[PDB]
């Protein structure tokens, strides 16, 4: 079957792959859709180590073709997902405390195990969360990483209704972060990006304020217009956004780091201490987070911006991603 | 002021 | 009366002052003693703006000599304190939510209002927390800032009993943080400093592990020996400790920033995100935090290491502090 | 001036009153409006002990006519409120931890100090929360108890967006609880009452499900239709509603008690334990809660249903209240 | 092998059984010890419905004799436990959020699946938590329910160090609740029981105050001596203790219900609301809770009081339990 495979020179080989038979607890999905995440870009670029040979993809939606021995959580015909959180150990300090994505034995689709950017994908059944009936597959692909991650990030931000949240980076994740923050958590939102087209879309979807941080001083403007944001979620792919977020929140405010540029942020210590700032990393979401995130999309509370592409376009898509030419998500369509 | 640790205080 | 006043060239002049009359809600303290905090050093060096002319000190313990109009919270004869949190507004998003030290109209003793390093001090009665009867004045002075700050920091760290907490900087604050962490919160403690003599004190007081971060790679050792600390409290006066703390915690761990070096810390973004790290600033403690911190010292659960000095020694003390020669706290003794 | 005063036989005498002069920290309000709360009914009935002679009312909105000595938080011409939380001590374990309504020295308007159901009212200035410009006085009156209490109750329930909250008693409080839950916290709502008119209004205002507990088995219907509510807020004046709510939640669910019938509720102990149920009392809101609650009404996110009445109608109103004939709030109007 | 089987007239028949073969994911334990819990008494009495035929026991410690297909979490020779929480589904709103004991598909040893009060016991390997090497088996049996339950209950109480906690029922659970509260969470403890013998033991093990609730008004004494307990943990087997706890706590205080009498508690509604009381049920502990609870015992921070008995004594033991004649735990010993 055809798969997106990472190459040694950091490109994608759209090539032939043959899957092994199933083990106990596994299921085989015939894939319908797989979103392209910027994490796929980091992976293929070698940012998290050399993963030449891995099949990419962890916004995968597929239909169960076969189940392996012992499988009761899925049956043939079910629509299920292939997310970054592909499998946790189920029995550790993280897994049993409601923090399973931090499992130190975690397997991650499109990184440490073959992902869903291929015609077929093997999943661990109890970890392939089902898609609810009212949600179309292309939209569901976006929720499978972009959506769940930002739903969870906003949850973790401690933002309360009527409060100001600054969203940095309005791409695949960021646009959905805006929608969750506004439509689900009832926050007021500042949308911040270096790309005017991303900002145009944000305003179109209800961002209360929009700032181009390349031409403007984003933190200063947030402070002037809102009194300082109560929280921030940083989904941008550059350290400057993280640095700006620290200065954009009011005292006691929480910055949630989500973006993964291979860089360091700088945090002024007297600012951190004397203003009681908080900075916290967030990592995708638990299976329950994903279930909840899907249901919001099923009920139309968030609407993923998606465009369908054939698998052959994957290298071109990554160029578009690099160049900031994507509104929302590009979604690989395997449907014949 | 803003930020301006301590000095920015009212 | 005599007062420690900040000079334009970042020293202290012992100066005669005559205090103004009390206003409504105020009280006059005849001071018994005043601890020297490293914050006094930052203040006089101009790290927080020029405060030439200000009376230093916010580890003050005094006896109420006189009360102004309307005062019922204090009466003549009471022993009360002069802390960093000298007065909050009492009616704002911070003051009413249990976060009063973050009040944006806060007055800070020894910085934005005359402090307690003088023979007399005017306090706002409702904000001058009383000292419990079972606690000697010199010991109480340390709890007034070093103690309440580290009590609150450990509380905020969310360390649970049996868990590992790394304490960076074992000075005036750090030695008390160790005592609170071990004796009150029942944590296992790693003590970390660049000074072997501070570490010896930590070991004497029951630190489970001690590490010299100058001669050893502290984070590596913490990871190796404990699997990574569940939390950290950083009271050190150098950014290297804040940077190391981020690497010394396990995934999901919380670093509580307390020290105030005029520097920035650096946070590797993928580390922050992929390991769900949390970094939060802590700022002294509420009046209730101080009351609780005082009570622990009164019952002997913590025992401040103190040495008494005359007011005339203040510049010398700051030199000892700068040079890393102080152990525990130096306390200005005004007593007869 | 005229005031609604409690009589020994549990009625109201609209009586001649001349207020005393202002003390330090106090302000004189010329009243515009005062809501009638069911708590005023409990008070006059002696449910909280004999309070013969007190002026009722703690949904008061008035304009500052005069300020006493030392007052800077209010000035003449300001619109401010008279709430149940009329004054706290400002310096105790409750006041400094964000729990000020639980202050053991609290003064409560219309109960332990003269309230706002009168043409004039003395307030403690720092505790008389200002009314935002964009909010009419009658609507503001409702927020001053019914609104803030239910805003806080829903906040305390820990209901998350998309989750089911069962609201018992859709009266003055209950109708606003519905509006905050739906419009501010983004919850799905079950409205439960014994009065079809109250339920009809709830449905008009967006209640997802509506149950008359005199005609149906409320908890059973909740369980069947929703799987059990994630939380409950009980604003009913009958113990049966409290008992039912405990049955109507799912495992791990939280019941927030708000109503004040002078009765006891019953908890099945094995149900409470084996299903990890939580039951908690909520008491109005802090000054910050009220400020926030007001702002939601100012922005039209909730809209109090009100009817204006002369002070002469107070006894008639209480009869209407007893008989369950009020939709929303009756508001005493002092305006020309 | 010999098993304690529940009879139709609420006794135990020591019965010879041949266990079925292991299924996938299962292990066979050869039992060393099984503590007798008061839950076994409730179960055999029919308090939770007719369970005639079930093997009792969920304080079981055994050595793995055999593992079934696919088992990697345990191997022959391991010491593992049989607790109340015998198996959860692993993928639901409770299991994935850190609340796995509330799983609606839970299997409970000695209730809905054969327990560990037998010479052999079949377990689900991933849920049979391993016992640390430094902990003797008899001691470990008590931590397996009495210990983990009270460790978790005190954790859930939100008691902070130096605060007052009231423990009702100083039996098997209660004595360990005292030890965890005192030695682990650093609380001050009021021990409350109807049995002077239990109280003598509580005092011997460090209880700060002891009250006999039969001869004294417990709540009245708690209020007078401590100002009201910050929290309460009710491990008693009578409703009067649950009712008393509500009056024993200070405002804002939390009552944790743990005991399982087949009765109802009464909760005065004005008390609940105007004093902001919290009442919450706690149900054993998660696998991580048990792991932590075991470690405290392994390190000697708690020391279960145990007495070894042969399986033949089981009916006599239940009589002793009924009559309040057991100090700590009776432990069925299968060794030698
Ligand atoms: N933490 C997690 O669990 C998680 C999950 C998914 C993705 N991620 C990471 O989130 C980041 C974004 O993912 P994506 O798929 O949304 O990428 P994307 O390419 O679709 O969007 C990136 C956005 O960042 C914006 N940006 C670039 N520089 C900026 C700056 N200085 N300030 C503000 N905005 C700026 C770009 O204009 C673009 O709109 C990636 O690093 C990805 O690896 C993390
Ligand atoms: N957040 C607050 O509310 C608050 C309150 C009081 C003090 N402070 C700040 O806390 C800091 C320390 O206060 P102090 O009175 O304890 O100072 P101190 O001089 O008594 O102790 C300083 C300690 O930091 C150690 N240190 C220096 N470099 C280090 C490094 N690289 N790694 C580890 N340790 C190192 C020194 O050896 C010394 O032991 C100061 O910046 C002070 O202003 C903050
Ligand atoms: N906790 C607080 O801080 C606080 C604040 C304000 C009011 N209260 C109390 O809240 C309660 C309600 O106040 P209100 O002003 O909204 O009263 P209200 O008279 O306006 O409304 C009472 C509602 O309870 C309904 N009801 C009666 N029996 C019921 C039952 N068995 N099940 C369901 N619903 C039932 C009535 O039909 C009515 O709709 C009173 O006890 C009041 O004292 C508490
Ligand atoms: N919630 C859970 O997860 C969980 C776990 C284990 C046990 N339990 C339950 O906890 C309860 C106790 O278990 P146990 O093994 O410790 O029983 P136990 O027999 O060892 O202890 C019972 C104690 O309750 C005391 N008591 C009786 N009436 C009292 C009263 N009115 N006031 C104060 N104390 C009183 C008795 O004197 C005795 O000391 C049982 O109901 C059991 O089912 C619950
Ligand atoms: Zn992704
Ligand atoms: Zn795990
Ligand atoms: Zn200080
Ligand atoms: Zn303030
Ligand atoms: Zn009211
Ligand atoms: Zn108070
Ligand atoms: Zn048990
Ligand atoms: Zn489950």
């Amino acid at each position: 079957m055809k798969a997106a495979v990472v190459t040694k020179d950091h490109h994608v080989d759209v090539t032939y792959k043959t899957l092994r038979s199933l083990k106990h607890g596994e299921a085989l999905l015939k894939m319908e859709c797989c979103g392209v995440c910027h994490t796929d870009l980091h992976v293929k670029n070698g940012d998290f180590g050399d993963k030449t040979g891995v099949i990419l993809g962890h916004e995968g939606i597929g239909v169960v073709a076969e189940v392996g021995p012992g499988v009761t959580s899925l049956k043939p015909g079910d629509r299920a997902s292939v997310a970054w959180f592909y499998e946790g150990c189920g029995h550790c300090e993280y897994c049993n405390s409601g923090n399973e994505t931090l499992c130190r034995s975690v397997k991650n689709a499109g990184y440490s195990v073959d992902g869903g950017m291929a015609e077929e994908c093997i999943v661990v059944a109890d970890y392939a969360v089902k898609v609810p009936d009212g949600l179309d597959s292309a939209a569901a692909s976006s929720i499978t990483c972009a959506g769940v991650t930002t739903y969870k990030a906003v949850k973790l931000s401690k933002i309360r209704p009527g409060q100001w949240i600054a969203i940095y980076g309005l791409g695949g994740l960021g646009n959905l972060a805006l929608q969750y923050a506004k439509n689900v958590f009832n926050a007021k939102v500042i949308a911040i990006d270096v790309n005017d087209e991303q900002l145009k879309l944000a305003t179109e979807m209800g961002a209360d304020l929009a700032i181009n941080s390349h031409t403007e001083d984003a933190a200063k403007i947030v402070q002037e217009k809102t009194g300082g944001a109560h929280a921030a979620v940083v989904t941008a792919v550059a350290k400057a956004a993280f640095n700006s977020a620290v200065d954009a929140v009011r005292a006691g405010g929480r910055v949630v780091a989500v973006g993964l540029p291979p860089e360091s942020m700088s945090l002024d210590i007297p600012r951190l201490v004397l203003d009681g700032i908080e900075v916290v990393g967030s990592l995708v979401g638990t299976r329950q987070d994903l279930t909840e995130a899907f249901q919001f999309a099923a009920e139309g509370k968030v609407v993923p911006k998606v465009a369908l592409r054939p698998l052959a376009d994957i290298n071109t898509i990554f160029t578009e991603m690099e160049e900031g030419k994507i509104r929302g998500r590009m979604v690989i369509d395997f449907r014949h | 002021a803003i930020p301006n640790p301590l000095l920015g205080l009212a």
